[PDB]
């Protein structure tokens, strides 16, 4: 059924780099007066798909000139000569040549930055909260690079399993840093069973593991 | 702006939806037309096609018999009927160009959610800045906003006039089937008091709106 | 690209033996536009015939009529033979009266 | 509603005799007009030549179609290479509802669709590399895009507004077809039934089979021209050695008031 597959599927590279995208048909695209209907188009988070380069390398209207497609049967490459930090978004190659018309799976390209430290901070469930059943317990991870952060809930020293959800940020598209809320969720009855309460952060911009913590009750 | 996609929303499986696509930007009646589609947080995925005449059309075979594009070159417009909804077919459905210029024109996108489950507005909680937070410093608070469905819900910060280090969080699902996310802020420590910060969340599926304050507990 | 003709041969009106009538050659779905075209009366070429304009479908292969005034008789068979480059040899359709 | 198209053909290399360019207009399914550059005058067709017109209609038929013709022969010349290449064009204008006028002008080379003149950004465009080459020639010309504008957005419906109140009889003909069933043993153990349809308008017609009363499929069908403008359908069945006159044909068209049953008899 014609797979297009991308390589790789992610990527983070340097301001000044040279990145490269292939895309691999798992059938030949050239079928016509020697044309071939493959497309490049890209996606930035909240934002609809664009084309990039149309048949095989044809840059589109506007699309800054330090792009460009090549390759011919098969095997199909992107070439951004020298990444700038607005070429952040997911790379998708396309065939058009028969039905099914397939996408690749994406290339998520993310801009790499100088190394920098979360400030983090913690969050007591509301009172309001608990009289509604439960209880919420929230770590805040502020304003970092890269992406890649381990974050342990400590209830009275037993690291906790599979109880807490992590969401993070899309990296920030001025200051190309992340951010990220760890949420453990407990019902009332096993929160008042403990006190000692912190979550604790690992991250290559410190050399150091920080803990912020509280105990349940007074300030 | 070339294009304007419509009549999306939530509906039953089983359920039935009539997508229009308004093209102003460029001459309809000289293109193939295309939907394409996306499930949230995932890839592009191709859906359909119309031949300019309006007599010739494919379709992907997970929605053969149960999907129906068209035209009306007169309204210059392009329509999905779909009919027999389930669960996979969740996703922002896209309108673009066919032959000649293939995938050159997009439009915002429309969002199509299949669900069973019932529209429930969020409990809104708020995260109370630490006590020790020093003096002079940066202190963050925010709120929790928790149990809604569905997508999405837009959070801002008194009424408008707060955007300095605002951080909200991507909902995620819980396993409960319902959607929970943080917004959060950091100001000064000494404002701690001083201005007072509210949270304006609206969660319009269910027309619920909170307006939250939070204070040092 | 090449596409070849299909060749359709049948009568305005219905075939009566002594009545007099047009019969019609179309071929159509071809490209490119060279084409070359006799109606046949027992073998052998009909001279005075006429033709409509070389014309086009939606999907852009091309079409043409060729048409003449005859009668038709127990003693006759017509045919259509057409030429173009997709074609090896020209083609012959043989006039099938029920048609 | 009704649709005013111009079927337009040019090609590099002409037999002798042949006209590098030739033009075909149509009025729905029916054809009111012929222009080639051998003779380089714009000729009405049919019952067309009869009708009511304003004394300096096919003047301006000709006028335009030899811009048209001009610039046609001009992609060549800017497509590079030795082809042979066959342009065609498919310029026109439909009618809906409302009064309101909908444009159309697509492009193909070598029997492929590649190009066409966007009318809300006054543009030729295309992806293919020669429909740049084209696009950017006719761009360069002074005064193309515009009258290329007028023609689609002014001349096309106006003349289609012109026969829609001069040629009203013309498009209202309604002519019902002469009927045949026949039947001719195709092999042993079966028969070929062939329900033909002769001399009818508008082309528009439906062909079934029934056994009984009782639907048993349409043919295997083809449609076709006559040469004074009216049309020809047939369609052919298998069915079984002697089983056979159970058997009628089912027409449907615009000219009748009912459908039609068609015995053997
Ligand atoms: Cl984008
Ligand atoms: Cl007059
Ligand atoms: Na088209
Ligand atoms: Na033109």
């Amino acid at each position: 059924d014609i797979q297009m597959t991308q390589s790789p599927s992610s990527l983070s590279a340097s301001v000044g780099d040279r990145v490269t995208i292939t895309c691999k048909s798992s059938q030949s695209l050239v079928g016509a007066s020697g044309k071939t209907y493959l497309y490049w188009l890209f996606q930035k988070p909240g934002k609809a798909p664009k084309r990039l380069i149309y048949l095989v390398s044809t840059l589109d209207s506007g699309i800054p000139s330090r792009f460009s497609g090549s390759g011919s049967g098969t095997e199909f490459t992107l070439t951004i000569s020298s990444l700038q930090p607005e070429d952040f978004a997911t790379y998708y190659c396309l065939q058009g040549t028969h039905f099914p018309h397939t996408f690749g799976q994406g290339t998520k390209l993310e801009i790499k930055r100088t190394v920098a430290a979360p400030s983090v901070f913690i969050f007591p469930p509301s009172d309001e909260q608990l009289k509604s059943g439960t209880a919420s317990v929230v770590c805040l991870l502020n304003n970092f690079y890269p992406r890649e952060a381990k974050v342990q809930w400590k209830v009275d020293n037993a690291l906790q399993s599979g109880n807490s959800q992590e969401s993070v940020t899309e990296q920030d598209s001025k200051d190309s840093t992340y951010s990220l809320s760890s949420t453990l969720t407990l019902s009332k009855a096993d929160y008042e069973k403990h006190k000692v309460y912190a979550c604790e952060v690992t991250h290559q911009g410190l050399s150091s593991p920080v803990t912020k913590s509280f105990n349940r009750g007074e300030c | 702006v070339p294009l304007v996609e419509s009549g999306g929303g939530l509906v039953q499986p089983g359920g039935s939806l009539r997508l229009s696509c308004a093209v102003s930007g460029f001459t309809f009646s000289n293109y193939g037309m295309v939907w394409v589609r996306q499930a949230p947080g995932k890839g592009l995925e191709w859906v359909a096609y119309i031949d300019s005449d309006g007599d010739n059309t494919y379709y992907r075979d997970s929605v053969k018999g149960r999907f129906t594009i068209s035209r009306d070159n007169a309204k210059s417009s392009l329509y999905l009927q779909m009919n027999s909804l389930r669960a996979e077919d969740t996703a922002v459905y896209y309108c673009t160009t066919g032959i000649v210029r293939p995938f050159l024109y997009w439009g915002q996108g429309t969002l199509v959610t299949v669900s069973s489950a019932s529209t429930k507005g969020p409990s809104v909680f708020p995260l109370a800045p630490s006590s020790k937070s020093t003096s002079g410093g940066t202190a963050a608070l925010g709120c929790l906003v928790k149990d809604y469905f569905p997508e999405p819900v837009t959070v801002s910060w008194n009424s408008g006039a707060l955007t300095s280090g605002v951080h909200t969080f991507p909902a995620v699902l819980q396993s409960s089937g319902l959607y929970s996310l943080s917004s959060v802020v950091t100001v000064p420590s000494s404002s701690l008091g001083t201005q007072t910060y509210i949270c304006n969340v609206n969660h319009k599926p269910s027309n619920t709106k909170v307006d939250k304050k939070v204070e040092p507990k | 690209i090449q596409r070849t003709p299909k060749i359709q041969v049948y009568s305005r009106h219905p075939a009566e033996n002594g009545k007099s009538n047009f019969l019609n050659c179309y071929v159509s779905g071809f490209h490119p536009s060279d084409i070359e075209v006799d109606l046949l009366k027992n073998g052998e070429r009909i001279e005075k015939v006429e033709h409509s304009d070389l014309s086009f479908s939606k999907d852009w292969s091309f079409y043409l009529l060729y048409y003449t005034e005859f009668t038709p008789t127990e003693k006759d068979e017509y045919a259509c033979r057409v030429n173009h480059v997709t074609l090896s040899q020209p083609k012959i359709v043989k006039w099938d009266r029920d048609m | 509603h009704l649709s005013l198209l111009y079927h337009l053909t040019a090609v590099s290399s002409p037999a002798p005799g042949t006209p590098a360019f030739w033009v075909s207009g149509w009025l729905g399914p029916q054809q009111y007009l012929s222009y080639n550059s051998l003779r380089g005058e714009a000729e009405p067709c049919g019952a067309w030549v009869w009708e009511n017109q304003v004394s300096w209609y096919w003047e301006k038929e000709t006028t335009d179609l030899r811009i048209k013709e001009k610039l046609f022969l001009e992609a060549f010349k800017a497509l590079g290479g030795k082809g042979p290449y066959t342009l065609q064009g498919l310029l026109g204008c439909e009618l809906g509802p409302d009064n309101t006028s909908v444009p159309t002008a697509k492009f193909a080379l070598n029997g492929e669709e590649f190009m066409n003149f966007d009318l809300k950004q006054g543009t030729w465009g295309g992806d293919w590399p020669e429909a740049l080459a084209i696009s950017q020639r006719w761009q360069q010309q002074d005064k193309a895009a515009n009258k290329e504008l007028t023609f689609l957005l002014f001349s096309c419906p106006h003349r289609l507004r012109e026969h829609l109140e001069r040629g009203r009889g013309n498009l209202e003909w309604k002519e019902p077809p002469s009927m045949r069933l026949k039947a001719r043993p195709s092999s042993p153990g079966f028969s070929v039934l062939t329900c033909s349809a002769f001399s009818f308008y508008p082309p528009e017609l439906q062909l079934r089979f029934l056994r009984n009363g009782l639907a048993a499929g349409t043919g295997q069908g083809d449609f076709g021209p006559n040469s004074d403008g009216s049309f020809h359908a047939s369609s052919s069945l298998t069915v079984k050695s002697g089983d056979e006159h159970h058997y009628c044909c089912i027409v449907q068209h615009a000219g009748l008031a009912q459908p039609l049953r068609v015995e053997l008899e």
